[PDB]
């Protein structure tokens, strides 16, 4: 269930199959558990720039 | 904005600060990417020329951080019209790329369907902006924040004397003394969703500023995704 926490997505959340399948927004890939979303390069859109 | 607080270093990346060519700030925008930014379509007509400014968080000064930066194409949505406000929308993309860095990034654009069922359904959403500090004030000097609850959407049109439109949504207060104001317009509404933030809506009217019975009116971001998707490709 999507709808459920967001289907322990980190970003993008998508009911395909009948299951959940997670992605990214433009500047980030998919982490290997398929569900964390990792920063292509510094300053990923969307986070507050702490340097 | 009226009400909310300061925005700290490094808090406000993606906010975008349109200045007239008197290097005075007239409107707010929001930065995509390196090369476009999203704004208000009523803020086009608000000025003969005008710059893009990043970076940005005291106008009164230049600590080393601001950039600015020409507009090389105005991507006005062809059905907006001041008569209803409606389609209140603007892409522009820079001459020149934006360097990204602290006080300086893009927000995200979300999915459609997520962000309605995810980001809208959410309990606040965040405006931020230079604009004046009071209904009838002057252009705030320091970036201001606010935390804007989600509106009903029929508590929103029994409150407004004008017609609200699915590309509007309300944010806001009841009777609590904070919204955004007149400068504010074109800036960014944004939702955090696991401390990302995700634009959201662009600020757009209201019936004066912190008015009671009244709330703030945005243009819906989710809405226009595809109309922006095709904007930034050309
Ligand atoms: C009285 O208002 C002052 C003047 C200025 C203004 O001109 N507002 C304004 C614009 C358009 C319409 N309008 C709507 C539908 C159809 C026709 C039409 O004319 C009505 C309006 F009142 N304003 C403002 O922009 N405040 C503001 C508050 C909150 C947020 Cl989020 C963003 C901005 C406050
Ligand atoms: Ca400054």
């Amino acid at each position: 269930l999507c709808s459920l926490d967001n289907g322990d997505c980190d970003q993008f959340c998508h009911e395909e199959q009948n299951s959940v399948v997670c992605s990214c927004a433009r500047g980030y890939t998919l982490a290997d558990n398929g569900k964390a979303c990792i920063p292509t390069g510094p300053y990923p859109c969307g986070k507050q720039t702490l340097e | 904005i009226v009400g909310g607080q300061e925005c700290k270093d490094g808090e406000c990346p993606w906010q975008a600060l349109l200045i007239n060519e008197e290097n005075e700030g007239f409107c707010g925008g929001t930065i995509l990417s390196e090369f476009y930014i999203l704004t208000a379509a009523h803020c086009l007509y608000q000025a003969k020329r005008f710059k893009v400014r990043v970076g940005d968080r005291n106008t009164e000064q230049e600590e080393g951080g601001e950039a600015v930066h020409e507009v090389e194409v105005v991507i006005k949505h062809n059905r907006f019209t001041k008569e209803t406000y409606d389609f209140d929308i603007a892409v522009l993309r820079l001459k020149t790329p934006i360097t990204f860095r602290m006080n300086v990034a893009p927000a995200c654009l979300p999915e459609r369907d997520w962000a309605e069922s995810t980001l809208m359904t959410q309990k606040t959403g965040i405006v931020s902006g230079f604009g004046r500090t009071h209904e009838k004030g002057r252009q705030s000097t320091r970036l201001k924040m606010l935390e804007v609850p989600y509106v009903d959407r029929n508590s929103c049109k029994l409150s407004s004397s004008f017609i609200i439109t699915q590309n509007m949504f309300c944010a806001g207060y009841d009777t609590k003394q904070e919204d955004a104001c007149q400068g504010d317009s074109g800036g960014p509404h944004v939702t955090r969703f696991k401390d990302t933030y995700f634009v959201t809506g662009i600020v757009s009217w209201g019936e004066g500023c912190a008015r009671k019975g009244k709330y703030g009116i945005y243009t819906k971001v989710t809405a226009f995704l595809k109309w922006i998707d095709r904007s930034m490709k050309t």
